[PDB]
RNA sequence: AAACCGGGCACUACGGUGAGACGUGAAAACACCCGAUCCCAUUCCGACCUCGAUAUGUGGAAUCGUCUUGCGCCAUAUGUACUGAGAUUGUUCGGGAGACAUGGUCCAAGCCCGGUGA
């Protein structure tokens, strides 16, 4: 690693959807590290189809 | 001839949490860390404010992380995968195996003797299925063994016949407990605590099992 | 010390050892490199784009003759970088391509957009195409990656 | 590129027959000085040898690359030799050990031709 | 519109300084014959302006008290991973780092030897075991096992699992999706 | 001690340079496996190189051996092309390829250090 080159860096801290606590390291942004907590937003996406539709509708 | 071979099955709970590292590694991480912040650009205090000035206050909820000694621990409590984080657990049943040493239990894995079936991995399926129940939270590692022991009569027992028994790896996924039957008695014990019961067959077993 | 360098030494090798025939332990693959470059249309002029390469890199980026930058990270940058992309890979389901030794994965805005380390100053990150993310393993075998990467992506919910 | 065959350096107008040359292993430290007319190695000096793996700890960093050319410079005015000509390999640089070796020689009382 | 007020920011961003200016020795004595000449570079000019208003110490950088790994109120002692008597104490000097990474060699490389042998050890009698079989049971048993990894299954961390966390949070999500 | 083994230099295309298969890490040697604090390396990166660190792990990469071969290289035809001298308008006397074809990949072998033998 060349000196006078490369940003800061920080630690953070990483909790899982279980709540282990992980610590990384982060180019230095803030002031402080924060603890960053990751929930289960998976975010599926669900499209009712056209059966569906006529047996929720006619039915 | 000489026939009936056994699978065994060494059911195996990971480490749950990282080990205590070396205090010199440590402590060269450290440095390494602020040794190399002194020669590292230094973002300026406006950047950083465009965080600072919208760190915005909430009704807030504090993070208070588990403790790597459990209460399991602290009681010794054996049949529980709760205890010993920073190690492994391996599951010991207390009955009757395969040798015919006398009509007492014995310690030993789940083992099942072969006579049919296409694989050696299919006999331990069944005898892990046989005392856990289902394979819903199983994995097994590999279609070979991980090791073997011949074992052969002697001049004091003559009467037990010559076999193979077969060690295959098995992991536990998620499940925290398990319904353990056709068994009179079982423990979830460390390497150290599975080398203590097994005072005799130690030395095969410090080699079977990596620490 | 760190997760994922102890989780692939005390788990991931001693099963590939028990799965796969080897003739000895050396014959085991591993991580190589991670290899950053910007997917193609990009301004080249704006101080955003190198900041935006800049920050999740971690390190300085290498600019040839205008035409191509790249960040090649190794050691504990790569094990700090890859530990992060896969704990933000338990929030979508973000596609990945597997070759005969390498791991190339697109990491769009949208993956900074559920980064929550870049929640903030995402205004960085907007107007953006993304990055090409490469991660090169010692792999002889396209089955031998695929195991080291179901093996590296582990989630709690299952 | 096929890399071309090693020569050594053409003579101009004397013959200069001594010739160092260094070799560096994950263990010990080497320096042979040749005599080139005969093929036959007028001087040299290892963290090898019986006497010397055990007078120094280290025999493999770049303090003992400095102590093999001090007794390689002593060893070599010993046997009358009062300059040699310096041969460096492919991958090696004056850094490190063999700027450790070569300056160890100059400093003993040898001459660099 | 695009703001060339934040533009200006993220150069500053990627020129920002250094709390030491650290010079090659090739370098070092060309900024010393530039400063008999009467040259300042504007690198040199700014460490000048840091200087004048400190140093290292105002830029965050100190000696005696080096930045522990972690965030605050979790680090190795607060966690019950370390005991506060256990861990090496140093300063950030060269001098200091010698000694650490010549230690930091030594252990890792044992460390690592230790695995390597034990997976031999295991690989070897997993190949006696092997060639201990039936012939139809051998051939069975030495197909690879391309199954891929169970995701279900974690990855050790600084800190286990929290009883009523990971039930709450799906719980959650479950009944935020009907 | 006289042989052998390892390394360095030297010799060298029959001794070079590739490919495949099988082995080998001698109580020693070489390399790798490990790290990046200082030197050094990177127009980013211990990838290369460098500096460190290895009671004994590995010969996966390289490095050593054994065979099989490909290009080459060496030796050798037989015939022909071409050609020097000479005019039976070249009836003579000489030289002699390239491409083929046949074999071989030898034999001999110096100095220093370390190890085993001693
Ligand atoms: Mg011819």
């Amino acid at each position: 690693m060349k000196k006078g080159v490369h940003p800061q860096m920080q630690w953070i801290s990483y909790v899982t959807q279980s709540g282990r606590l992980m610590h990384v390291m982060m180019t230095r942004i803030h002031h402080v590290g924060k603890v960053y907590h990751f929930g289960a937003k998976r975010q599926l996406a669900q499209s009712i189809g056209q059966i569906a539709k006529f047996k929720r509708r006619f039915n | 001839s000489s026939e009936k071979i056994v699978a065994s099955v060494l059911f195996e709970r990971l480490r749950v949490v990282i080990p205590k590292p070396d205090p010199a590694v440590y402590a060269f991480q450290e440095f390494k860390f602020n040794w190399q912040q002194q020669f590292r650009r230094r973002y300026p205090d406006e950047f950083l404010d465009i965080a600072k000035n919208r760190a915005k206050g909430e009704y807030q909820m504090d993070y208070v992380p588990a403790p790597r000694i459990t209460e399991a621990d602290k009681n010794n409590d054996r049949k529980s995968l709760y205890r010993a984080l920073d190690k492994k657990l391996y599951l010991l049943i207390f009955g009757k195996p395969f040798g015919a040493t006398s009509d007492e239990p014995v310690w030993h894995f789940p083992e099942k003797v072969y006579d049919s079936e296409p694989t050696l991995r299919k006999c331990a399926e069944s005898a892990l299925k046989s005392v856990l129940g289902d394979l819903t939270h199983t994995y097994f590692v590999g279609n070979a063994p991980m090791a073997h022991m011949a074992i052969q009569p002697t001049e004091e027992t003559p009467d037990l016949p010559s076999y193979k028994r077969f060690f295959f790896k098995c992991s536990v996924v998620a499940a925290s407990k398990y319904n353990i039957s056709n068994c009179e008695d079982f423990v979830w014990v460390t390497k150290d605590e599975l080398l203590e019961f097994l005072p005799e067959q130690a030395e095969f077993f410090n080699k079977m099992i990596i620490s | 010390m760190f997760p994922l360098n102890f989780h692939y030494e005390d788990v991931s090798r001693q099963d590939l050892l028990l799965k796969l025939n080897y003739a000895n332990v050396m014959e085991v693959p591993g991580l190589c490199e991670i290899r950053v470059v910007p997917k193609a249309p990009y301004n080249f002029i704006i101080k955003n784009g190198k900041l935006a390469m800049e920050i999740p890199c971690g390190q300085k980026f290498i600019q040839t003759q205008d035409l191509a930058r790249q960040s090649t990270l190794r050691g504990h940058g790569m094990s700090n970088f890859l530990v992060r992309i896969l704990t933000v890979m338990s929030l979508l389901d973000f596609p990945v391509e597997i070759r005969k030794n390498s791991i190339q994965f697109s990491m769009e805005t949208e993956f900074c957009e559920f980064s929550p380390e870049l929640e903030d100053h995402f205004e960085i990150f907007e107007h953006i195409r993304g990055f090409n993310v490469t991660i090169v393993t010692s792999a002889n075998t396209q089955d031998e990656t695929l195991l080291l990467w179901s093996g590296f992506l582990q989630k709690d919910e299952g | 590129v096929i890399p071309p065959a090693v020569r050594p350096p053409r003579l101009f107008d004397y013959l200069k027959p001594y010739v160092l040359k260094m070799h560096f292993t994950n263990k010990f430290v080497h320096a042979q000085v040749i005599h080139s007319p005969t093929a036959t190695v007028a001087c040299a000096a290892s963290s090898q040898e019986k006497a010397l793996r055990e007078t120094m700890g280290v025999t493999r960093d770049v303090a003992a690359a400095s102590k093999i050319g001090k007794i390689l410079g002593e060893r070599l005015l010993m046997k009358d030799i009062p300059a040699v000509a310096i041969h460096m390999k492919k991958e090696q640089r004056y850094h490190g050990k063999v700027k450790a070796v070569i300056d160890s020689v100059r400093e003993a009382g040898v001459k660099l031709l | 519109r695009i703001s060339d007020e934040k533009q200006k920011l993220y150069e500053q961003c990627l020129n920002a300084p250094c709390p030491v200016r650290s010079l090659t020795p090739k370098e070092a004595e060309r900024e010393a014959q530039r400063e008999k000449l009467g040259l300042i570079s504007k690198d040199k000019q700014r460490d000048m302006e840091i200087q004048k208003k400190g140093g290292a110490a105002a830029m965050g950088i100190n000696t005696d008290e080096p930045m522990r790994i972690g965030t605050a109120g979790l680090d190795y002692v607060s966690l019950g991973i370390f005991s506060a008597d256990e861990l090496v104490k140093y300063k950030v000097t060269a001098e200091d780092g010698e000694r650490l990474a010549k230690e930091n060699s030594k252990v890792l490389m044992r460390e690592h030897r230790e695995r390597r042998a034990a997976e031999t050890v295991l690989l070897n009698m997993k190949k006696a075991a092997i060639e201990a079989l039936p012939e139809k049971l051998k051939m069975a048993a030495l197909e690879p096992d391309l199954t891929p990894f169970p995701a279900n299954r974690g990855m050790a961390t600084l800190t286990p699992p929290i009883e009523g966390y990971l039930e709450k949070v799906m719980d959650a999500a479950k009944k935020s999706s009907s």
